[PDB]
């Protein structure tokens, strides 16, 4: 628990993430929030999005709970910051690290996956049509990823 | 007609028609002793048609031993006529009978006939009659530290199902020509060779879309083959296969063919070859018995073990085996023939009560046909045990005296336990103490705690207690129990009604833990064993874990310095499905189930909560606004169950109720479908509706059908609960309610600054003032399986029915639909029998002191097949600190409550170790990263006086020592693990 949730926060402490940064909440390890930069080659781009992450009490055996804060326009991700990810719900084990979850959330915000959508009304703009979905994210993206 | 407001538990085990066919089964008992009353109670609970005893010797005191409805009182009149009284309140649908003299004849009027403490002659008489009329036949006996068990079910045996298991079902990526069936990606369907499938819903191969059975070739853990399917057709797509489970043919021997060639079961693989002593050495035990008018060799008798070894001889020789016997094993079976032990016997009665009721419900895979089982390895070495020492007393404890002795009864009798939860594991646990004698000296004492209340359905396994003690503790009913079946445990048990957790550490402190023998779990959840766990690991105390599944059961022992913790060993934890596939796309039951859960608190529960704690909190509305994830939500949840939409009748909400039916049953769906419409394709070309995504439709309210009905009653019902309206159930006022009902119209939208703030205020100030309302409360919906008159299974079940009728999936009715929403872990009366019984024999190994490792034993069995396995406990990792041998589980550091940086310069100088986390609870005290002022300020400050202000709350006066984690780097910075620090305050 406590052991292996260091470990992890001294590993992103050494190893720096360059594109992340997760710290606990006051003096609190069973809650950090974790900070996501918008990718280059995508919509998102110059945004700060800010997620919460509640490690469980039986953590690493069972998965963490990990939240979007700033509202972001994606076909994954409905209001309530719930990410559509395999290695948060049914699929994790425990050998997967903080910081492999953030590289899999920006991998996912890099290109989504409009074929088993979380939020059908985006799928059915990103499908349909591109140009819409582009100004709709930015705007998104701007207003509330920024400042 | 089953009552399955009793047999709620067991049913998810058996089912419907195998307890149907069950209550028509008659059971016969020879022999009435502890593993004769055992089977017998253990088959009244299983709920039989009826239990015939017959036992007509006198009672003597030794017989207490193992028998826990035989009184001192009782000594002269036969156990039967004793025993029928007391078994017949165990169950009320279970006559209990005694018969004073049996007849050949008379054994035609059962289904199952239990023999036990009977010569073998007797027995061959009583098997030449039942195997020839087609008769089940178990023969049990209990010899000391051995067990033996005979089953004879005729020579057609039919087994309907022979594992138990569910039917294997998957879904199908694509079929070749050649017959190789493909699963879809990552998906293993766990078929094996000679298995039979059939294939629904294959499109392009309509020939395999019949239904009839076809043979499995494994090829691979995704594919298999069913053969030539070239007639049928070329190539097909998508699918689901679903197993067919066919009936087995199992033929017997009757007793007298299988006494010169029987056909064991392994127990256990490491020793092999010890049945085939054992079968000779029981029919050399019972051609001695009838040597000597019934009188078994005595405890520790080096005369009697010659002439029981000359018997076996003679038997060996008689019968031509050509086996070598092992001196040492039959003449340790000769000393331990008269021994009668509690653990055995309910080890033995639990093993037989599921043969019988493998015999009379034709399910099951059963033994075929020796089972020889000793635990061998419980017998003391740190006493001395010969035939001066193990000689009867004249007491009730003269069965277990003369395998122990008495200095290990003393022993016993010296014991101070502590039994966590007090459900059927704890009642028998209870059992097999009350009968050992634990805790009855001078110094002995038994704790047992658990807060829950007795059920209904709790007296299914729970023998202890009874319809009349419904409602009450479990703790102090089961400590009265068990006083009154040994009248010696009066004022030396003490029950407890606190649940164990971090709560209670005020009454479970260091005065409690420091006094205990041995802590025993009879819990059912993963965090009350952990947390018993870390305080058995810091407090160093013997630990006793036992855990049941339907069938299956393990035992698990905790030694301290020896072996590892509970919480080093992992289990498969629950799966919970992907969010995208519960809120848009199930394809199971499952899903519907878990939506309509999800539904249900939405819609009964979060919103009542919200409302209660608006008109609570003075600044409900401002904290909300910047820590609730959906203000907005939350806003609109008080606005409509405030102002918009509260009813005043129970008409306003059976229309609401019918709203809510549009709402996710009939516009949800057709917004999916604009979005996602039947014809739309992927990004490959593919259809979008395709595989485990199936097309829905919309439904339309029609009164008339069953299910819309129910969920109107069942929402209408909540809702007015929630608001706390007079309700009815009368569907004339339904039928007159909704016909008046003009649906809104609805179209599906395609879509096409900071004022989102100032819309929230207004809906935030369209709120009546909390000052308005005072006293006014809104009931939230609690969640309750078990009570059947407050409409939450049956609201699930109607929303899961409608939800699979969306998606075209078959509907299950309301037993699935509680066994699935409520988290109900079956449960059996056999299962926990046999856990206790292991349990309480690994205990005496407990007790004796043992410390070599390969003594103890971890059980695991599973009596759906007759699976019994043994193995060693895993060893407590070593590691190297400091060129010094540290276990990782049981050492810790021991240092007064020193100043943090003495404690940095301590772990410095002698250890040579750099301190860099140190934490504490939910807490990170000290870090290697965090800012120097802050360091500066917490480092000339005690650890007590540390936690004090990092936690903000104060030490209790109860609290005399922390645990702290700590991780530290080594003078080149490689990580090494070290043992945990308790700080003594
Ligand atoms: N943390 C705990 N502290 C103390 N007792 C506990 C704790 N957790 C569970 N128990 C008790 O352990 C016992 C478990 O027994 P069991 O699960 O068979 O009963 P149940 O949960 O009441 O029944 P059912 O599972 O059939 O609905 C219950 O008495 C429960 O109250
Ligand atoms: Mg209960
Ligand atoms: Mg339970």
């Amino acid at each position: 628990a406590l052991k292996r949730i260091n470990r992890e926060l001294a590993d992103l402490g050494k190893d720096p993430p360059s594109s992340s940064s997760a710290g606990p909440v006051g003096d609190d390890l069973f809650h950090w929030q974790a900070t996501i930069m918008g990718p280059a080659d995508s919509p998102y781009a110059g945004g700060v999005f800010f997620l919460s992450i509640h490690f469980p009490t039986d953590y690493p055996f069972k998965p963490p709970k990990v939240n979007f804060t700033t509202r972001i326009y994606h076909p994954n991700i409905n209001s309530n910051g719930s990410i559509c990810l395999d290695i948060l719900r049914d699929q994790w084990s425990p050998a997967l690290t903080i910081s492999k979850v953030l590289l899999s959330i920006s991998s996912l915000l890099t290109d989504p996956n409009p074929d088993d959508p979380l939020v059908p009304e985006i799928a059915h703009v990103y499908k349909t049509d591109r140009s819409r979905y582009e100004l709709s994210a930015r705007e998104w993206t701007r207003k509330y990823a920024i400042g | 007609t089953i009552d399955e407001g009793l047999y709620s538990r067991q049913l998810y085990v058996l089912g419907h028609e195998a307890m149907k066919q069950m209550s028509q089964s008659n059971v016969l008992i020879i022999g009435c002793k502890g593993l004769g009353v055992e089977i017998a109670k253990n088959v009244c609970l299983a709920g039989v048609k009826s239990v015939t005893l017959y036992d007509p010797q006198p009672t003597r005191i030794e017989d207490l031993s193992s028998q826990y409805f035989l009184t001192e009182d009782d000594i002269g009149v036969p156990r039967a006529k004793v025993t029928v009284s007391k078994l017949a309140e165990l169950n009320q649908y279970v006559p209990v009978s005694v018969v004073d003299e049996l007849s050949t004849e008379y054994l035609k009027n059962f289904k199952c006939v239990v023999v036990t403490e009977t010569s073998l002659t007797k027995q061959l008489e009583i098997n030449d009659f039942t195997h020839k009329n087609h008769i089940a036949y178990i023969a049990a006996d209990s010899r000391g530290l051995f067990g033996s068990i005979f089953c004879d079910f005729g020579e057609n045996f039919i087994c309907t199902d022979t594992d138990g298991n569910e039917p294997l079902t998957g879904m199908i990526a694509s079929i070749t020509d050649d017959g190789v069936v493909t699963m879809l990606e990552e998906t293993r369907h766990g078929l094996e060779n000679g298995d039979f499938v059939k294939f629904t819903e294959v499109k392009g191969m309509p020939g395999l879309n019949d239904g009839t059975p076809r043979k499995v070739e494994v090829k691979g853990p995704y594919t298999f083959s069913i053969g030539s399917v070239k007639d049928l057709g070329s190539a097909g797509y998508n699918g689901v296969f679903t197993q067919v489970k066919v009936p087995t043919k199992i033929s017997f021997k009757s007793l007298r063919e299988s006494l010169k060639d029987p056909e064991y079961v392994y127990p256990d693989f490491g020793k092999m070859m010890r049945p085939p002593q054992y079968h000779i050495a029981f029919q050399a035990l019972s051609a001695f018995a009838d040597a000597h008018e019934g009188s078994l060799p005595r405890p520790r008798n080096d005369i009697d073990a010659a002439e029981f070894f000359e018997f076996c001889k003679k038997i060996a020789s008689t019968l031509q085996f050509d086996v070598e016997l092992d001196e040492k094993l039959i003449k340790e079976i000769s000393y331990q023939a008269r021994g009668d032990l509690v653990a055995m016997s309910a080890f033995l009665g639990g093993a037989v009560a599921q043969e019988v009721l493998k015999a009379t419900t034709s399910k099951f895979y059963p033994l075929k046909q020796y089972f020889y089982f000793d635990s061998l390895e419980s017998l003391p070495s740190s006493v001395t045990i010969s035939e001066e020492t193990c000689k009867p007393r004249g007491c009730r404890y003269d069965g277990q005296i003369a395998v122990f002795g008495s200095e290990f009864q003393e022993k016993i009798a010296s014991l101070s336990t502590f039994l966590v939860g007090a459900g059927a594991i704890g009642c028998e646990m209870l059992k097999n103490w009350a009968m050992m004698g634990v805790a009855t000296g001078e110094s002995g004492h038994i704790s047992v705690t658990d807060m829950d209340s007795i059920e209904k359905s709790n007296l299914n396994r729970q023998f202890l207690f009874r319809p009349r003690d419904v409602g009450k503790l479990k703790s102090e009913c089961a400590s009265t129990a068990v006083s009154i079946m040994n009248p010696s445990l009066t004022g030396k048990i003490t029950s407890y009604q606190e649940r164990v957790g971090p709560e209670s550490e005020g009454i479970f402190g260091d005065e409690f833990f420091e006094k205990l023998s041995l802590v025993t779990n009879a819990l059912d959840n993963v965090e009350a064993r952990m947390y018993v766990d870390r305080r058995c690991v810091f407090f160093e105390k013997p630990l006793l874990e036992s855990g049941t599944l339907g069938t299956k059961g393990n035992t698990q022992v905790v030694v301290p310095h020896l072996t590892e913790s509970y919480g080093s060993s992992q289990d498969p934890p629950e799966k919970s499905f992907p969010i995208c596939t519960l809120k848009n796309f199930p394809n199971r039951i499952e899903h519907t189930i878990a939506w309509a859960r999800d539904l249900f608190e939405g819609l009964f529960k979060q919103p009542i909560d919200n409302v209660n704690m608006y008109l609570s909190s003075p600044n409900f509305l401002e904290t909300s606004l910047k820590t609730s994830s959906n203000p907005r939500e939350v806003l609109e949840n008080i606005r409509d169950y405030l102002v918009t939409e509260k009813p005043l009748s129970f008409e306003e909400c059976i229309m609401w109720a019918r709203l809510q039916f549009d709402k996710f049953f009939n516009n949800n769906i057709q917004q999916l479908l604009f979005n996602f419409p039947k014809d739309s394709v992927t990004s490959t070309g593919q259809p979008f509706w395709s595989g485990p995504k199936r097309a829905p439709t919309p439904l339309s309210f029609d009164i008339h059908n069953r299910e819309h009905f129910d969920f109107i009653v069942a929402a209408a019902s909540l809702y007015a609960f929630n608001y706390g309206l007079k309700s009815e159930t009368d569907p004339a006022i339904y039928e007159r309610v909704l016909a008046g009902y003009n649906p809104p119209p609805f179209a599906p939208k395609s879509g096409i600054a900071n004022k989102d703030k100032q819309e929230l205020k207004s809906i935030a100030d369209s709120l009546p003032p909390p000052s308005s309302l005072v006293g006014f409360r809104l009931t939230p919906a609690e969640f309750e399986k078990d009570d059947d008159s407050n409409h939450h299974i049956d609201f699930i079940t109607a929303a899961s029915n409608l939800r699979a009728m969306n998606y075209d999936i078959t509907p299950a009715d309301r037993f699935k639909t509680k066994f699935v929403a409520g988290k109900i872990v079956p449960a059996m009366c056999t299962s926990t029998a046999v856990v206790s019984g292991l349990v309480c024999l690994e205990l005496v190994k407990l007790v004796d002191g043992k410390k070599k490792i390969e003594e103890y034993k971890n059980g695991f069995f599973n009596l759906a097949i007759g699976l019994f396995t043994f193995s060693d406990p895993i060893a407590s990792p070593k590691m190297k600190v400091n060129g010094k041998e540290i276990d990782k589980i049981w050492d810790r550091y021991n240092l007064p409550d020193c100043t943090l940086q003495e404690l940095i310069d301590y772990f410095q100088k002698e250890e040579g170790l750099e301190v860099t986390m140190l934490s504490s609870g939910v807490s990170l005290l000290y870090a290697n990263f965090q800012p120097p002022k802050k360091l500066a300020e917490r480092l000339p400050l005690k650890i007590s006086e540390l936690v004090e202000q990092i936690t903000k709350k104060k030490l209790e006066p109860f609290r005399k020592h922390l645990v702290l984690e700590i991780c530290c780097d080594d003078a080149n910075g490689e990580d090494v693990e070290v043992p945990f620090i308790c700080i003594k305050l």
